[PDB]
RNA sequence: AAGGUAAGUAUCGUUCCA
RNA sequence: ACUCUGGUUUCUCUUCAGAUCGCAUAAAUCUUUCGCCUUUUACUAAAGAUUUCCGUGGAGAGGAACAACUCUGAGUCUU
């Protein structure tokens, strides 16, 4: 096989061996589950739901979170679209550009939200008959490989 | 006392009300709404872990949602018979 | 598909801590020669 | 007073979540500094006797 | 060229940019000798095949050495079932080769809804 | 650190900014127990007498005075703010932040350099002065 | 993601808030 | 072939975890060693030592569901 997959084999084996060597026994714990405490709390409810509905729900929830983080200091010249792209509503004056900047953590959260939104929208495309099941699988593989 | 599953349409009447901060139902009770948002990335895991499967048209899952629609966790772990899983991916 | 989920379990507490610091009522944010003097 | 109760509930939930290894990690660090306090003592008790002699 | 390479190897022994594609300089399969440059692929008794690769592609690609070995050892009394099973396979995957056919030689009546979507996609 | 005068409540620091007209008020916001704050609260010791003519130094513990954390962004461990005639004198460093020195330095000449530059630019009537040294790096090599 | 804010003086609009 | 025998499933709480907790495998912090080296934030890629994270096993306790259909060892194992 060509070089660009031979080197792929060595680079897969390198990470596999690194994980095998750097493995450590798990540390003793006390088994405090997280969602179980949520169920104990009065602020949460359980319900059987379709997964695609859950994705469309979580996309709106994360979009609202990020819009709140944007409108945390009341700076209206930064706008988040529904694809999790942060764009200026008007060309940024330098004072406002520096005044509206977010650390790497916010950008990482926005981008992982974009990833999950992409996956959820691909599944919606599958459910709406816009794409085939084969097309859905190929698109999911492209998302997770690019 | 025990925890029971609310009707699936109840969470839908919250999301529509909770589309934006404009809605007047939640203007002063913010200490309970945004507090849960710190757990949002965790939720992003629980659905990508339980993401519907290629041979699965509808993937019904248990959902743990906040009383104000702020968050919706997939309260499940996709346990699968691993020989069955490998055979299915072989097909 | 699984790789990004292990990445997710890796980064979950980092974001769950940064957001908690950010979205809260109260916010919080060459040293040896300065040590023993 | 509902806001304070909600904040206390969430803080208690988070504090419950750190009990996975809290009792073990704090004990480990307690034992770990005491091994460091042998080779590298504290300055104040390094001057304990002279302070007493003052 | 193997001699010069192996002598050179003996002398060796005894004396910002977000790039995603790897480099070709991390390749390690480079060998100066034939016995490791060209390793004898495991024929696995001819009845075992690599996982990812397709089955019949391997079968036709196989060295056929065990095929002729079986041809040598097999007696006539137990060749009838071999021929019968082989022809029955050829027929049953011919079912797939003919029933599941590209639209380029499928008539309209033969063409199905899945084939209709195949044609429209094309 | 402990030698320099300390301010205990919110009124005192505002008065110290207001109770002076002919010098510069250099306030070290932070925690005097911090390794960072103690690194420069001795530099501010070593030059307090030298800059008596055109500078007065007060120390403030943000925990003791939790009144300026939100308005002046007191979340870095150590902060230095210069005030002139009840006016915050912005100073342009090599760093992105141009309102404070949020790191503790080491040389007793450079801090007098910065204080004297602030005084010189404040007598003219500016609001932003320019530091002599550039702090876009650390000149380490 | 940054290390890229010139500091100001004016009337005008808005809004919360006392 | 007579007996007594007597539940599994499910949801939690509390601890202990030896073991591939896990036939899987992430991230962070710190200390060294390189690489880079222009400052943070990212890194570099190995080592060591930590922590959180996604999971797990066991034991016990408390409910709920099959709590009452059973069932198991024991026995004198009765033509």
């Amino acid at each position: 096989q060509p070089v660009k997959v031979r080197v792929s084999y060595q680079k897969l084996l390198k990470y596999y061996v690194l994980n095998a060597l750097k493995h450590r026994p798990p540390k003793a714990q006390k088994k405090r589950y997280l969602f179980r405490s949520f169920k104990a709390t009065k602020f949460f409810q359980s319900t059987k739901l379709d997964w695609v509905e859950v994705g469309l729900q979580v996309c709106r929830q994360g979009y609202n979170m990020l819009n709140l983080l944007i409108h945390r200091k009341n700076l209206n010249y930064l706008h988040l679209d529904y694809n999790f792209n942060l764009k200026p509503v008007k060309t940024l004056t330098t004072k406002e550009r520096k005044k509206s900047r977010f650390g790497n953590a916010f950008h990482l959260c926005r981008e992982v939200l974009r990833l999950t939104k992409l996956v959820v929208d691909s599944h919606v495309q599958y459910r709406l008959g816009n794409v085939d099941a084969f097309q859905l699988a190929d698109g999911l593989q492209y998302i997770f490989a690019h | 006392a025990q925890k029971e599953d609310m009707p699936p349409e109840h969470v839908r009447k919250i999301i529509r009300d909770h589309g934006d901060m404009t809605n007047r139902k939640f203007r002063h009770d913010k200490r309970v709404y945004l507090g849960a948002l710190k757990y949002m990335p965790h939720a992003v895991l629980k659905l990508l872990e339980n993401m519907p499967m290629p041979w699965e048209q509808i993937r019904d899952v248990p959902v743990l949602y906040h009383i104000t629609g702020a968050i919706s966790f997939v309260n499940e772990i996709p346990w699968v018979i691993e020989p069955v899983y490998i055979s299915q991916w072989g097909s | 598909w699984r790789v990004w989920l292990f990445f997710m379990r890796g980064i979950t507490p980092l974001l769950e801590r940064w957001l908690g610091n950010l979205l809260a009522r109260q916010f919080e944010g060459q040293r040896v020669e300065s040590h023993f003097d | 007073k509902d806001d304070e109760e909600a904040d206390a509930i969430y803080a208690a939930l988070d504090k419950r979540m750190d009990e996975r290894r809290k009792e073990r990690r704090e004990q480990r660090e307690k034992e770990e500094i005491e091994k460091y306090r042998m080779e590298r003592p504290k300055i104040q008790q390094q001057f304990s006797d002279l302070k007493r002699k003052l | 060229k193997d001699k010069s390479k192996e002598l050179h190897a003996i002398k060796e022994r005894y004396l910002r940019k977000f790039v995603f594609e790897w480099d070709a300089s991390e390749d390690t399969s480079i060998d100066y000798n034939p016995l490791y440059k060209e390793r004898h692929q495991v024929q696995l008794l001819g009845r075992g095949f690599i996982a990812g690769i397709d089955l019949k592609q391997q079968k036709r690609e196989q060295s056929r050495f065990y095929g002729d070995l079986m041809e040598k050892r097999r007696t006539l009394e137990e060749k009838e079932q071999e021929e019968a099973r082989l022809r029955k396979l050829r027929k049953k995957e011919a079912k797939q080769r003919w029933d599941d056919r590209h639209w380029s030689q499928k008539k309209l009546d033969e063409m199905t809804d899945r084939d209709w979507r195949i044609f429209r996609e094309d | 650190s402990y030698m320099l005068p300390h301010l205990h409540n919110g009124w005192q620091v505002d008065q110290a900014i207001l109770s002076e007209e002919d010098r510069v008020v250099v306030i070290r916001f932070g925690h005097d127990w911090d390794p960072t704050c103690m690194k420069m609260d001795e530099v501010l010791y070593s030059i307090a007498e030298k800059v008596k003519n055109f500078a007065v130094i007060y120390l403030v513990d943000i925990t003791e005075v939790p009144d300026f954390n939100k308005m002046y962004e007191l979340y870095d461990p150590c902060t230095v703010m210069f005030f002139f005639r009840n006016k915050h004198i912005m100073i342009d460093l090599g760093t992105g932040n141009n309102n404070k020195i949020n790191w503790a330095m080491e040389d007793k000449q450079e801090m007098v350099d910065i204080i004297e530059t602030v005084y010189r630019g404040a007598r003219k009537g500016r609001g932003l002065v320019v530091s002599p040294k550039d702090y876009s790096t650390k000149y380490r090599y």
